[PDB]
């Protein structure tokens, strides 16, 4: 089993940008589809941006697309969410699933993720 | 020529004769027909016992009846045969007996009716428990069941009475019964029959074990199991019925070392 | 004089039908499986086949090894109040998944085993103490024969006892075993018991175990760590893998769907479903 | 007392008047007495699958109505 | 003595290797073996029995008798799909749990020719043709009759002859194919249509089913051998 | 009939000349090399050659062994808190320079590769603790077998994946393994996509990696130390060495003269400069 | 049995030696080699081919 | 100078242009001066028990009465 | 000198092997055997000799 | 079922009447059943540069001038 060690939520106001990290323990090399998702409380728990082990390609949510920027830590095996532009709705608990993959295929959400993540929750006040 | 066909056969061993006109031919179970016991796989040294014609004959076990909510049934041999004539006798009073078999399972509609069933010849056919706590427990009543035979079921309901458990088989059909997808049963010697093109099915079995002879009161060789593969639909209507009945026959049948009459507690 | 190392049928060159031959139809309630070949429904070139089954002929299907069971020895210190732990295990496939599935294709068989013992140890307690280069005994006890009592009672003085001994760190141990059944070949499923209860006795002593017969019993393997008491205990394991060579079978049987549960064929609750979803008109 | 087989050359190194080309061979020597400590040959035979595939009694003609 | 050299290797088990070693059961009396009848050679024969393909796996039918079902109609025509099924003889759970596919879980790379036989089971007075299509990898799986049509099919045609036979001829541009889920080698699509439309008479159940079966022709065989994901021992 | 081993053509003698043959006139517009030999434009005496190309035949290129990549495993206390980590590399030469470059001189190739197991261990904690010699499992999971989950699940019950014990201490591990691809030819480039993006569908499912196939594929490598949890942690190291034999390549590409950046024939910004400062005229 | 000895050089691993070993997988069938064209059998051929030397290799 | 011998085949591979068939033979070569030194043969004769179960010095014809 | 390998069971002492080994008494000189009376060839032998079963091992 | 080839010999021992001049052979016999187990004869053949230098249609005599 794969272990997906995710950090580090927080509910900062409109417009902000945290980030959060999730680790490979994991195997990370070719196999895991680390994406992101977070549970829009009770109604409620999409699928936010994925990335590619093997290339490093990005594929977002078309409600996440442009804000939040999917970024890799290959050698040190994290793959960051810059979660920027929090606006209030930006509220849910955050998720790191990865599975495994197809030899050239590209990491999406119709194809993973087999292992799960930790949910650590972003929120976003407001006004 | 003659217009012989493929469907109109006829079985003939010892006084009885099947004849049948809606045949789906004869499988010859793994090509290898029925033979007695060669000297170079020769075993027991005592004169053996040949029943030829007083066993070599078709026995007719007790029909069964076809509806909707039947999920398949199964019978052992020699087993199902413990009760017929001397074929019956001659098994009770050796140690050692082998056995080849001609089964064949009748059973007609009419151009009205529709369904398939699958008649399977599963070479040691062990069949599964009904209780989740103790395995291979069940007794040996149970276990044979006799020519009444016994049922497949639509879903496995544990044995709860750990008091006085129930110590019987719960086969799945769908799992032909011991845990193995149905969908692959064609591998043992088979026919279906489906029932706008023949009625009836017929297997010849050779005997096969792993000794040249064997007990038979202890262990079964065979097992037939019929289970309906296309489930049994008539006219519009709600309770459609046929019946299925299976006559099988010893052949080449052998005994060695005569004694006492074993009495088994059947019940 | 077909070899598992020959060609397959190389495929003719066909062309355009129009005819009273049928090939096409069947009627598998004859049980037979119909036997076409490429070119008998569509048009085929010529073509010359290299691919040859010899990869897949019964020797080849079970010819590698695999590990059947994990066997724990110890030798803990002369001071101490536990019992210096020696393992005995029965002798039978069936301990372990991998083996058994694929020994389950076949209802009998004819096979001549050779084991090998790869053997491992290790420390326990957190002791900069050491240990001397351990010495193991496997004895196999045939059926029969007195079962090991103590880890230094007589019995191990193989008198008769075919016995191995491994010195640790070396290369793993390995011994062949003929083709020892009762019978003309290996029962992998026996429908039937081994006692008939009889009308004039006990149910008691006319009650056996459905599916359990003497076919399959070969023995126990006894394994000891021949050095005697050590101040620092050391732990080892020791695992069996057997690889069926020069091995036969007959007649094929489904394989098995769900998870296996105890030696018989049966099933636990729970377990029974093995295919997924997947929708009728979705390819 | 040798076992000369051949092998069934696969990938061919670009010689031949030693590898590639002349037929290679393998020699073999059983080692104990006992039979069960041989290595197995490989060298199998083959069958028909019509012991399975086709068990009907009454030979099957592909080409004709399969019930007649 | 004989002065020798240990080379790389010299001590390492492999449990795929093939050398002889001691007896220990000397001058045992091995049992001759009798003539047992059904001697299996080659897992490619078992490969060429046919084995009925649970077609319908759908939430409430899968892991029950409805699984190996497809049921037909007596509905006016239409140019819709009776049945799916993607040519990945080890990875589409519809052909993964054959006697084809169980025997191809144990391999890493099959080939050759593999056929699909169709029986049907309705009553004896009804009647049709159905279309059976092979459409090898590459383009949109084929939706509509129409260009199932364009590809390699047959159209049977129901009658005393209960079963069709189809065969699906070895196309492909690798020399085996991945037994994964592999797109690079792909196998293809196999689908059936209403060519006419199943007609009963009066009085004549309205729905009845057909049953499917696969497996390998003469020219099918696998390699490397590998374990499978078919059965795992949870501690 | 010319083999490797062959002296080089002898050089002729060859004196003055004046006539309408030109040898030394070329158009190399043609495509064609022009061929010439010494004798061709300068006056040479008699040679007998003695030097052969032998040691640089296709077969001598690549005939020596090459790291492909390192390989880490470990045995930490069974009172740690982190997991047993087990190694899973991906069988692919493409993770090391050296091997690669000297592959890219080639589009296709057919070779029955040989590996070799080095494996290196030591200590990491402080402590005069001790260890027993250990010994590791190479499993060979083709593609789609069950990948190792934990260091100690049934999947390492090796029922059919080829597998080798090697203990500690002794000499490197060794196995053979035939050319296993899937073509006629292994491709060290592959100009295209696994995947048509079809015009009905969604860019997502139509969409691939360039350059990416299945004919590279070949299983991964899984390693553990099969001795279990012992006080005293001990990390090790697995280095594979692969040496291509009976070696044959087809159509020469140029070698590769920019660092290699990632499993792709991409580059990155910065290492496009290969060549040196020089000047024209200077000698 | 037969009475040998091991001589220098016993369990060395020579990067560049050549011995044969022993199969990890057992009756492989090798997908036959076809004729691809264009086979290339000792390096110095590719070295008889011409190739454009870069005579100015100046700062710029 | 070697030994080459016989084994008596039990389970025979599904080979005989190898193992199997043609009858297995084995090599043995003594390697040591003294006989005290080799490998046992286990290729024994066998005798008639009659040293044992029949040592009456006026042979004994089963058919017969024994006391005449 | 010859390349070798060491396979699997190499230095496993197999109470029921049959190698040869080393003599620790060089030329020693074997008594020849005389013939006594009585040799026996096999286990069997003796198992076809006539032998009194204990029947009655009842308590006392 | 050996394979005694040659050697080519470089440096000369002062010997000829076992080393040296009288044609220095080896001998080596294949261990596996498998082809992939053998070791690479290196007695390989060579080629032509002409399928790479030469590949012009129309022969190239390089007396002459090369484009007529
Ligand atoms: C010292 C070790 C000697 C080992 C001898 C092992 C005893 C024989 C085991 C035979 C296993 C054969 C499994 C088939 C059993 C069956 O299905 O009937
Ligand atoms: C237990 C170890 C067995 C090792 C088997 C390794 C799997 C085969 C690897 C083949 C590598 C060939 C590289 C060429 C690939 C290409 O360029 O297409």
């Amino acid at each position: 089993q794969v272990q997906l060690q995710e950090s580090g939520g927080g509910s900062v106001q409109a417009g902000g940008s945290l980030r959060l990290s999730c680790a490979a323990s994991g195997y990370q090399y070719s196999l895991l589809c680390m994406a992101w998702f977070r549970q829009v409380l009770g109604e409620g728990r999409e699928g936010v941006a994925f990335i590619t082990t093997y290339n490093g390609a990005m594929r977002y949510a078309d409600t996440v697309k442009g804000r939040f920027t999917v970024s890799q830590d290959k050698d040190k095996n994290t793959v960051y969410l810059q979660m920027n532009s929090l606006k209030p709705e930006d509220t849910a608990i955050y998720y790191c699933a990865a599975g495994r993959w197809r030899f050239g295929d590209i990491c999406h959400e119709g194809s993973g993720y087999n292992y799960w993540g930790q949910g650590t929750q972003v929120t976003v006040s407001s006004h | 020529a003659c217009g012989y066909s493929d469907r109109v056969l006829q079985l003939t061993l010892g006084n009885s004769t099947i004849t049948t006109q809606e045949a789906a031919n004869s499988v010859v179970a793994y090509g290898r027909w029925p033979e007695y016991l060669r000297d170079s796989e020769a075993n027991p040294v005592d004169q053996p016992t040949e029943p030829d014609v007083a066993a070599c004959r078709f026995y007719t076990l007790d029909t069964v009846s076809w509806t909707k909510e039947s999920r398949g049934w199964w019978w052992k041999l020699p087993d199902a045969l413990r009760d017929m004539g001397l074929f019956g006798q001659n098994m009770y009073y050796h140690y050692l007996g082998r056995s080849g078999y001609t089964v064949h399972v009748q059973c007609n509609a009419s151009k009205f009716h529709q369904g398939a069933l699958g008649v399977f010849a599963v070479p040691e056919m062990c069949l599964a428990g009904d209780s989740n706590t103790t395995t291979m427990h069940t007794s040996y009543q149970n276990a044979n069941p006799g020519e009444k035979g016994g049922t497949f079921t639509g879903t496995f309901t544990p044995d709860n009475n750990q008091t006085s458990p129930a110590r019987r088989f719960c086969p799945v059909d769908y799992l032909l019964g011991n845990g193995t997808l149905l969908g692959n049963a064609f591998v043992f010697p088979h026919q279906i029959i489906n029932l706008r093109t023949n009625n009836c099915a017929t297997l010849v079995l050779p005997y096969v074990n792993s000794l040249s002879i064997d007990s038979m009161v202890k262990h079964n060789n065979w097992g037939i199991a019929i289970l309906p593969l296309a489930p049994l639909n008539f006219a519009s209507e709600s309770s459609p019925e046929i019946p299925i009945t299976l006559t099988i026959a010893p052949m080449c049948c052998e005994f060695n070392g005569l004694r006492n009459i074993t009495l088994p507690r059947l019940q | 004089a077909a070899t598992s190392r020959d060609a397959l049928p190389n495929t003719e060159a066909s062309g355009p039908t129009h005819s009273k031959e049928i090939p096409a139809l069947t009627a598998v309630e004859t049980g037979a499986t119909n036997p076409l070949v490429p070119s008998d429904t569509v048009q085929t070139r010529h073509v010359v086949q290299h691919r040859s089954r010899s990869e897949s002929s019964i020797e080849s299907f079970f010819a590698r090894g695999a590990c059947v069971t994990i066997m724990t020895v110890d030798n803990p210190a002369s001071t101490t109040n536990k019992d210096k732990l020696f393992a005995v295990w029965k002798i039978t496939y069936k301990d372990t998944v991998q083996l058994r599935r694929k020994l389950e294709f076949f209802t009998y068989s004819r096979f001549d085993m050779e084991l090998t013992f790869v053997v491992t140890a290790n420390f326990t307690e957190t002791n900069n103490g050491h240990a001397l280069n351990q010495v193991y005994q496997i004895m196999y006890v045939p059926p029969g024969a007195p079962v090991p009592e103590k880890w230094d009672d007589y019995t191990w003085q193989t008198s008769s006892n075919p016995s191995i001994f491994y010195t640790y760190g070396t290369a793993p141990a390995r011994i062949s075993v003929p083709y020892v059944g009762i019978s003309n070949a290996y029962s992998h499923f026996y429908d039937g018991f081994s006692k008939v209860p009889l009308k004039d006795q006990s149910a008691a002593l006319g009650d056996s175990l459905y599916g359990a017969a003497s076919l399959n019993d070969f023995g126990i393997l006894a394994v000891r760590v021949v050095n005697d008491h050590n101040p620092t205990k050391v732990t080892s394991k020791i695992r069996v893998y057997l690889k069926p060579k020069h091995i036969r079978v007959w007649c094929p049987r489904p394989p098995r769907a769900v998870a296996y549960y105890g030696p018989g064929v049966d099933y636990k609750d729970g377990t029974l479903t093995p295919l997924s979803t997947k929708d009728l008109t979705t390819y | 007392g040798a076992q000369v087989s051949s092998q069934k050359v696969g990938a061919h190194e670009n010689s031949n008047r030693a590898y590639g080309g002349s037929t290679i061979n393998y020699t073999t020597i059983n080692y104990y007495r006992d039979s069960a400590s041989n290595a197995a040959s490989k060298q199998d035979f083959s069958q028909d699958p019509s012991k399975f595939t086709e068990p009907i009694k009454d030979v099957l003609i592909k080409t004709a109505p399969m019930l007649n | 003595g004989l002065p020798v050299m240990n080379t790389p290797g010299s001590n390492q088990y492999l449990t795929a290797d093939n050398f002889q070693s001691p007896c220990a059961l000397p001058e045992f009396d091995v049992t001759p073996p009798i003539d047992i009848p059904g001697e299996v050679k080659n897992m490619m024969e078992l490969a060429e029995i046919d084995t009925m393909i649970p077609f319908d796996l759908s939430a409430t039918k899968k892991n029950t008798m409805e699984m190996y079902r497809v049921r037909l109609s007596d509905k006016p025509h239409t140019d819709d799909p009776i049945l799916c099924l993607s040519l990945s003889p080890a990875s589409d759970p519809r052909l993964s749990h054959t006697m084809l596919g169980e025997i191809l879980n144990y391999y890493t790379h099959w080939a050759g020719s593999l056929k699909f036989t169709f029986l049907f089971c309705g009553s004896m007075m009804a009647t049709g043709k159905l279309l059976v299509s092979y459409a090898p990898p590459g383009a949109d799986p084929p939706k509509k009759r129409k260009e199932a049509m364009l590809g390699t099919h047959v159209i049977w045609d129901i009658g005393l002859q209960s079963s069709c036979t189809m065969v699906v001829p070895w196309i492909s541009n690798t020399t085996y194919r991945q037994t994964i889920d592999d797109s690079f080698t792909e196998g293809g699509y196999i689908s059936v249509f209403y060519q006419t439309r199943i007609v009963v008479p009066l009085s004549t159940p309205r729905e009845m089913d057909i049953l499917g079966f696969v497996s390998a022709c003469n020219d099918f065989s696998v390699r490397l051998l590998r374990d499978t994901t078919h059965i795992e021992q949870k501690a």
